[PDB]
RNA sequence: GGAGAGUUUGAUCCUGGCUCAGGACGAACGCUGGCGGCGUGCCUAAUACAUGCAAGUCGAGCGGACAGAUGGGAGCUUGCUCCCUGAUGUUAGCGGCGGACGGGUGAGUAACACGUGGGUAACCUGCCUGUAAGACUGGGAUAACUCCGGGAAACCGGGGCUAAUACCGGAUGGUUGUUUGAACCGCAUGGUUCAAACAUAAAAGGUGGCUUCGGCUACCACUUACAGAUGGACCCGCGGCGCAUUAGCUAGUUGGUGAGGUAACGGCUCACCAAGGCGACGAUGCGUAGCCGACCUGAGAGGGUGAUCGGCCACACUGGGACUGAGACACGGCCCAGACUCCUACGGGAGGCAGCAGUAGGGAAUCUUCCGCAAUGGACGAAAGUCUGACGGAGCAACGCCGCGUGAGUGAUGAAGGUUUUCGGAUCGUAAAGCUCUGUUGUUAGGGAAGAACAAGUGCCGUUCGAAUAGGGCGGUACCUUGACGGUACCUAACCAGAAAGCCACGGCUAACUACGUGCCAGCAGCCGCGGUAAUACGUAGGUGGCAAGCGUUGUCCGGAAUUAUUGGGCGUAAAGGGCUCGCAGGCGGUUUCUUAAGUCUGAUGUGAAAGCCCCCGGCUCAACCGGGGAGGGUCAUUGGAAACUGGGGA
């Protein structure tokens, strides 16, 4: 399904995600279903705010996170709040 | 790369003995060259045009395309055209050390700016063209300010601006505000920086 | 030069093979189904509903068919075989 | 937020062209050439290609097969082999998924191809959410495996044997089709919902853990029905191009009925019938061309291009074709034909760099046959991991943009030399010498392995499942490692001014002047035009001026160009009134009054993606650049108002 992923851009000396939502299998720096976020790596160091009012309803209507995508959704208190949506089952 | 001129003859013909403020060509009030002693005559709207250009431009030194920038970057800002432009081209990194007591000379101050030596706002500032704006404490790298220049500078008189600040003991400075606009009264008329950059 | 899937090449064939089995089997069902509807037999025509119709859904409900095609020709063949028996 | 000047004349003004000053590139060339950061680099021949890597993965689906800890018995060597069992590791084949995404190029195509805006009671959607039912009973195969064979190879054939998550019967299931009874609502078509008969599946899977060894259970699976989501398919309004020295075109064409077909309406294809349909609001035909976000330029309207990043379409040696699949008519899949190359045992085989490099050609013109999965995205996985020429990086090129430098202070001894000179002198000139200082980059030596690093794995907690305190999902907390670039950036110390400046112009436009030589010769030149022995124009030398690690020439685009004029031109004589009339279409129209909203104007929602332009901040020492926060962009839809004006209608 659409994978909530990263998405490289900045300068070619350091890349920092802003990593939107994106499709199934889309390019890498192209098409993204409706962005939400943005996290640079650096900078200093890991400082990003997500979204989290329409991110839950993006990690609630059907995706997933990448690997950093999934530490960094973690870390905001977004996956655990909507493992807490999810805790009303 | 502009540290290349003779530092007479350019003030000697670009119209105005600055700086300065005694190092015009006292001895031989002419413009330098080889047919200069001679009558000389006014140009066209192109003299005007390059006598305020390279008057205007001559007080700093930069290259054309940075002083270029600086025309339509100046120009970006808010207020009138020439105040914007002569606040924004005497502003300069360079201009706020050799404007604070810093080196009795704009170049001698300029490599004093950009030699690695006077970091200011805490930090090191190493680019002759990177400014800082108002309330930035333009300070003097005290790991090397026990220095000849520096000393001799600081024993030399001048009349400090007071858009800026100066501190002779403390190795600080500050620029209060935007300098005296209007106030900042040389002989470099900005309507032909509206005009010989204008077209 | 083929890289990877040259195998894919082979299963093309046998996958291709043992699916023109089901799917011509199935076009033939209805061919012949539609024949026992070609003449007014009515034990015939029920019965043969029902082969074409479980060789119809069979061949649909995996592979080739898929979904709405079948009901496009289990549906003449139902208007065609209702209309000789009624 | 907008500058003009030269050039027709003996002089003048108009009119009228022609050129120059400005910006820009995917540039190239001429001269020269220190560095760093960020982007860019086959635009010509979609020309042909040597060589390497570009899509694999699943042992936790399958039946092997090999090795093999550990154990067994023999012979001798007191350490070895021979034959078995076996943790274990590996893979060839079967099967599932992935090769349709990613990457590249503009060859095509002037229309549903693109952009925008609707619609789909005309479509489909594997993987992923969430829901809820199910997973019952069986079958016979077959590659592997061998035994023979035919082949130069490529490779095929035939006989025996096996299994699965391979395939194939039956039950069960509506919902998936057919008939009836309804009920509600629409847009002709009709749609939504309820009931009753005929047909349509399931991996009994695998993993663990438990158990009484009957079975239990969690996780990853399989099917069915639903909605969600992501994707594409179709139809339609409107918009974007040179030509009338293209006025004809069209016969599956225009329309009907019927049948077939695909996911689906439809002449989509056929049978039968009718004679239609398109066109000055430009049909058809030639030409050219991927289109758009946007980029460059302009004060703005406009004019030009479709590079790099992104969105869609197209193509994959040329031309057709269909299979597998959810999905291709498939870029490194197949079949056929054509071209071109390679092999040949002459019987027949092999290939597709418009992937990354790279070679030859073409040309003025464009580079390294490099490093790595550390990140992000993929693929396959239970995960560990594997592949990843995408990407992350690097190497070259001043190719563009930006930043810094090649010194600085002082210094009249106004040094020597060069140029000039009425021969007193002037100019390079505070310039140089010199006294003193600084280290940017250099050069050396250390620091630093800075960020780019988050994961995955190991406990434990809450909670879910579970017959279960096993075991697991779900969500938190803490431990351990993982950097290709890279000894990179940056920092510190020392050292030396040591290595770091050229190109064009000097009548005008246009900043910048004199001498020697040349003597309509050699030459310059963008235009004006110079040069026929005093050249501010040709070369040379001093000096000046512009610019700067760059500077000029040329190619193309914009402006100047009010020189296509809607903004904003004109026609008596400069170019320009049709010889004149009548008239269809078209374009425009007296005054009052009621309605209307079709234009006109305004409010609300949707949408005009990102990146880019502009405004407001922040981060790389600043800047180029990056990131965040905004804005603006539409004869746009849907919808609410005003009725003044144009129009509709009536008086």
């Amino acid at each position: 399904a659409v994978k909530i992923r990263l998405k490289r851009m900045g300068a070619k000396k350091s890349p920092f995600y802003r990593i939107v939502v994106a499709d199934s299998r889309s390019p890498r720096d192209g098409r993204f279903i409706e962005t939400v976020g943005t996290y640079n790596p650096v900078a200093k160091p890991a400082e990003v705010k997500i979204d989290e009012e329409l991110a839950l309803k993006w990690l609630q209507t059907g995706a997933k996170p990448s690997d950093t995508v999934r530490n960094l959704f973690s870390s905001q208190g977004i996956m655990e709040k909507f493992h807490n949506a999810k805790q009303g089952k | 790369a502009r540290y290349t001129g003779p530092s007479w003859k350019l003030s000697r013909r670009l119209g105005i003995s600055l700086s300065g403020t005694g190092k015009e060509l006292e001895k031989r009030p002419y413009a330098p060259g080889p047919h200069g002693p001679g009558q000389r005559k006014k140009l066209s709207e192109y003299g005007l045009q390059l006598q305020e250009k390279q008057k205007l431009r001559h007080m700093y030194g930069v290259n054309e395309r940075q002083f270029r920038t600086l025309f339509d970057k100046a120009g970006k800002l808010a207020g009138k055209h020439g105040e914007n432009f002569m606040i924004l081209l005497d502003s300069r990194l360079d201009n706020v050390v050799y404007k604070l007591g810093l080196a009795r000379t704009r170049r001698q101050a300029r490599q004093l700016v950009n030699h690695g030596h006077i970091l200011v706002d805490g930090s090191r500032v190493d680019i002759p063209s990177y400014l800082v704006k108002p309330g930035q404490t333009i300070g003097v790298r005290e790991k090397s300010r026990n220095l000849s220049i520096i000393k001799e500078s600081v024993e030399v008189n001048n009349f400090v601006p007071e858009y800026l600040t100066f501190d002779a003991e403390k190795l600080e400075g500050t620029f209060t505000r935007l300098p005296e606009r209007s106030e900042l009264a040389p002989e470099i008329n900005e309507a032909l920086i509206v005009e010989f950059y204008s077209r | 030069n083929i890289k990877s899937a040259i195998k894919r090449t082979k299963t093309n064939n046998e996958r291709r093979v043992h699916n023109a089995t089901i799917k011509s089997a199935m076009r033939t069902a209805i061919k012949q189904v539609e024949a026992s509807v070609a003449n007014n037999e009515a034990d015939k025509a029920k019965t043969a509903l029902t082969e074409a119709a479980k060789r119809i859904d069979k061949a649909v409900k995996t592979g080739l068919v898929h979904k709405n095609t079948a009901a496009r020709y289990k549906s003449r063949l139902a208007k065609k075989v209702n209309g000789l028996s009624a």
